[PDB]
RNA sequence: UGAAAGUGUGGCCUAUCGAUCCUUUAGUCCCUCGGAAUUUGAGGCUAGAGGUGCCAGAAAAGUUACCACAGGGAUAACUGGC
RNA sequence: AAACCCAUACGCGUAAUGAAAGUGAACGUAGGUUGGGGCCUCGCAAGAGGUGCACAAUCGACCGAUCCUGAUGUCUUCGGA
RNA sequence: UUGACCUCAAAUCAGGUAGGAGUACCCGCUGAACUUAAGCAUAUCAAUAAGCGGAGGAAAAGAAACCAACCGGGAUUGCCUUAGUAACGGCGAGUGAAGCGGCAAAAGCUCAAAUUUGAAAUCUGGUACCUUCGGUGCCCGAGUUGUAAUUUGGAGAGGGCAACUUUGGGGCCGUUCCUUGUCUAUGUUCCUUGGAACAGGACGUCAUAGAGGGUGAGAAUCCCGUGUGGCGAGGAGUGCGGUUCUUUGUAAAGUGCCUUCGAAGAGUCGAGUUGUUUGGGAAUGCAGCUCUAAGUGGGUGGUAAAUUCCAUCUAAAGCUAAAUAUU
């Protein structure tokens, strides 16, 4: 608020803490962005590498829902069973009893294997995957049954 | 368009609520804001629901 | 029209049975009908042909139907217009050696 | 104007903006006013409950396809098979909705026993007389709750084949990509003589 | 190239040159044209060329004695001072 | 216009990298070396040894892109270990 | 010669209607520059101000020639978000939406194109009467160059078979809404100060009323009021709640199966060019000119073109509350 400013400080003094030689002035090196292939280059090559030009190939009319793919990464994968029934699927490591990770319904696209889920059997219901994820989960006995 | 109203989170406002709450068992905070509650026996001063 | 069952590929997605609903009568919109043909082959008759027709008859006769088309395709819009139309030309052309 | 390591910010106040700028003060004051237009519509409707029957619709972009949500209307076939006409059912708090059609027996049945459900849950009044009391509800929506199906179960047996379901997403991809490619060599080949 | 060791990634050394955007060429013949395909076309990736000599790179003729404004003793036309 | 309560979503974040198609983070006690507060053991103490978070330097490993190599196989041109 | 028709006229003809004001919000046309770009011309300011026309209590939009590419959604509007994103841009400065999703609010429909053809069945006006926001009878007239019924694509129509089901309008008394009136508690007791007690102190009362105002100084208890309920008056009204009279109706509507049909909007769509505009990018919309369609057709499917498919709608005609805006 306006009693913990310096402008409250300032009173008394001439300039406002803007200086004597200087002198606050309107905009003296410009209004915005202005002066970026000029007299603003050095901060916008040192801070800002890639600012000038244009990459890539364009794409009209790009809509953000073809590209709706959220990542699990294994290291997770039982908190998408919840704590009631995860110490019963974990202490009875076994098929024929299996659990089912839906692991759309929860809203992820494709499973990746960050890291060592258990010796667990498990089926993983997900639309994509990775090579390592489904290593892994065969490797600890399940199966991955790809879903749309 | 100035900011009038000012979001706190709900954790918060539960937290202070609780805290204020607690200080209402407590005669030494009583006295400090001049409730004039000497005489009263003990607190939290508990009545039946008759009232 | 039947899916497979992932997420990727020619027919991609979910196995559902399906319904094959009824079929919209505002699909046949532009289905000829048999007072439509009347009427627009009686107008043909009384109206005749236009001098862009006249001259498509001309160019199918003398020069071809390629040039036809390209003609077609100037005086009208669009190159299927002008394929339809010329083939309108070559059945008026036939008609009228049997008139 | 450019100054020490900062992100580059676009704020588009270049124009008299603050000629249009909406404070919502009226926020408390326009619910109170949506609370009493609903209380007024509900004595007016008194009965009634004050919102149509929907149906269970599965949403579109695959993004949301997973969700089943609340439509518009019932699929004059849906309402049909419920055994009621489109125009008795809109006298009846039942939305109808003529240009969606069903491709999907579960959805359509689902509809259906909605249907058959509201039908055995309603009372209607006679055109004559009586007007026999009966404790109106103001949501048919929270008496008839948009559930979620159940596609699987929360356990089963491990029937592993040996397809690897990574080379079988590859496959699909390649096959896709080069589908035109091989039809285009088969007809070359075909035409060969 | 030399028998070879070795030398050679331009001129014995110190000068002899050039961003974005655009265009154009070469390469991979690779990616995209987003309802699905084929062929043209177009757009992309990587390396160069077309040039900005005010050479970290605006697209640019004069006059005002009819003149104007913001300013300058950072700067002339007097004295004064060295 | 306060205060109190709430569903479903949505936003940021939990995964990056490539123009893109797209692929997508453990050889190992989640590595080694050097140093490292604090703790532990012996020691009257001095000090010696063990463990060593954070942080710093460095050599490695893993994911993506680029440039290669190109197995079992196969719609013989796909696949890409 | 007489009497029509057509087209055009005159009447201080009988009846009506438009203008102007206001203009915050709304629908449109027209349309800058200062400014920013550290200069400036595209750009930006801005599809803004000023100017012009036109409405209402909201207007507009609106029941898809939509979005999509999904296991598909389903009029319009508005909010949260999508998003400072895709895209535009001396690719500089800067600009910059939309689909999905969550919510508020929800409501649907009607004309043209069909032979009533065993009966213009339709309608304005004048006049007599009546129970007058109108009705009945009569009389001129409009109208066959098409007024009613019937149908609007979701369908639907013409025949044929078979059974069932459901209905209209007035009055009265209440309730709903609007406006308004009136009635509905408790100290002005004592002492001091003071010009005045509404101050201070003592004793009390009411309180679903200690909001506020006034009164010779800070008054719940002096006055108006406040609070709680009650008793009325006048209207609008078809929203429903009961009662009463008319029986609408040899009528209308709905539903099943077979069969024959199934009309669907043109100087428009679309194309070329020009200009303007848009985020719209080989052209987003708009307008001008030129050319100018079709009916298993046409539009859309955000990279121009040819070929083959698929999906989705159904333009060129029209009405419609609420959520929304309001200096
Ligand atoms: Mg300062
Ligand atoms: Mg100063
Ligand atoms: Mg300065
Ligand atoms: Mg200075
Ligand atoms: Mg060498
Ligand atoms: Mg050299
Ligand atoms: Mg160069
Ligand atoms: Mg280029
Ligand atoms: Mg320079
Ligand atoms: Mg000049
Ligand atoms: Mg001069
Ligand atoms: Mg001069
Ligand atoms: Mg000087
Ligand atoms: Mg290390
Ligand atoms: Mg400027
Ligand atoms: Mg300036
Ligand atoms: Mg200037
Ligand atoms: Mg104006
Ligand atoms: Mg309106
Ligand atoms: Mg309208
Ligand atoms: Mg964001
Ligand atoms: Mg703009
Ligand atoms: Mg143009
Ligand atoms: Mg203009
Ligand atoms: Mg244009």
């Amino acid at each position: 608020p306006s009693r913990f400013t310096k402008t409250r400080k300032h009173r008394g003094h001439v300039s406002a803490g803007k200086g004597r030689i200087g002198k606050h002035r309107k905009h003296p090196g410009g209004r915005g962005m202005a002066g970026g292939q000029h007299h603003h280059r050095i901060n916008m090559d040192k801070y800002h590498p890639g600012y000038f030009g244009k990459v890539g190939m364009r794409y009209f009319h790009k809509q953000q829902a073809h590209f709706w793919k959220p990542v699990l990464n294994l290291d997770k994968l039982w908190t998408l069973i919840p704590e009631d029934k995860r110490d019963q699927y974990l202490k009875s490591a076994s098929k024929e009893t299996a659990p089912v990770i839906d692991t759309l319904a929860a809203g992820y696209g494709k499973i990746l294997g960050k890291g060592r889920i258990p010796n667990v059997p498990v089926i993983v219901k997900a639309r994509f995957v990775s090579k390592l994820a489904e290593e892994k989960i065969r490797a600890a006995g399940g199966v991955v049954e790809l879903i749309a | 368009w100035r900011k009038w109203n000012v979001k706190v989170n709900h954790n918060e406002k539960r937290y202070a609520t609780a805290s204020a709450i607690a200080a209402t068992a407590v005669a030494s905070l009583v006295l400090a804001r001049g409730h004039r509650v000497e005489k009263i026996p003990e607190i939290p001063l508990v009545v039946s629901t008759d009232l | 029209t039947v899916k497979t069952g992932i997420a990727i590929g020619l027919n991609k997605g979910k196995k559902v049975t399906s319904m094959t609903p009824a079929p919209k009568i505002s699909y046949k919109k532009g289905a000829a009908s048999n007072r439509t043909k009347f009427v627009r082959s009686l107008v043909r008759e009384i109206a005749g042909l236009s001098p862009y027709e006249r001259r498509l008859i001309d160019l199918i006769r003398n020069s071809g139907e390629k040039r036809a088309r390209k003609v077609a395709k100037k005086r009208l819009g669009s190159f299927t217009r002008a394929k339809a139309k010329v083939e309108e030309m070559n059945n008026i052309i036939a008609a009228s050696r049997r008139h | 104007a450019i100054s020490k390591n900062l992100p580059i910010l676009k704020n588009h106040f270049r124009k008299h903006w603050q000629e249009r700028v909406k404070v919502h003060f009226d926020q408390a004051g326009k619910k109170v006013s949506r609370r009493n237009a609903r209380a007024t519509r509900a004595a007016k409707i008194a009965p009634r409950p004050l919102d149509l029957l929907r149906p269970v619709v599965r949403a579109p972009t695959v993004k949301y396809n997973r969700k089943v949500r609340a439509g518009r209307g019932f699929t004059l076939a849906e309402v049909k098979a419920a055994g009621l006409t489109a125009a008795y059912a809109r006298t009846i708090g039942i939305a109808v909705d003529h240009r969606r059609q069903n491709r999907n027996q579960e959805i359509f049945d689902a509809n259906v026993q909605r249907l058959k459900e509201y039908q055995s849950k309603i009372i209607v009044f006679p055109r004559n007389g009586k007007a026999p009391e009966a404790e109106q509800v103001l949501s048919a929506a929270a008496t008839f709750p948009i559930a979620q199906p159940a596609t699987d179960v929360e356990a089963r047996a491990v029937q592993d084949n040996g397809e690897s379901a990574f080379r079988t997403l590859r496959l699909a991809r390649s096959e896709k990509k080069f589908r035109g490619i091989r039809e285009k060599r088969a007809r070359e080949k075909a035409e060969a003589e």
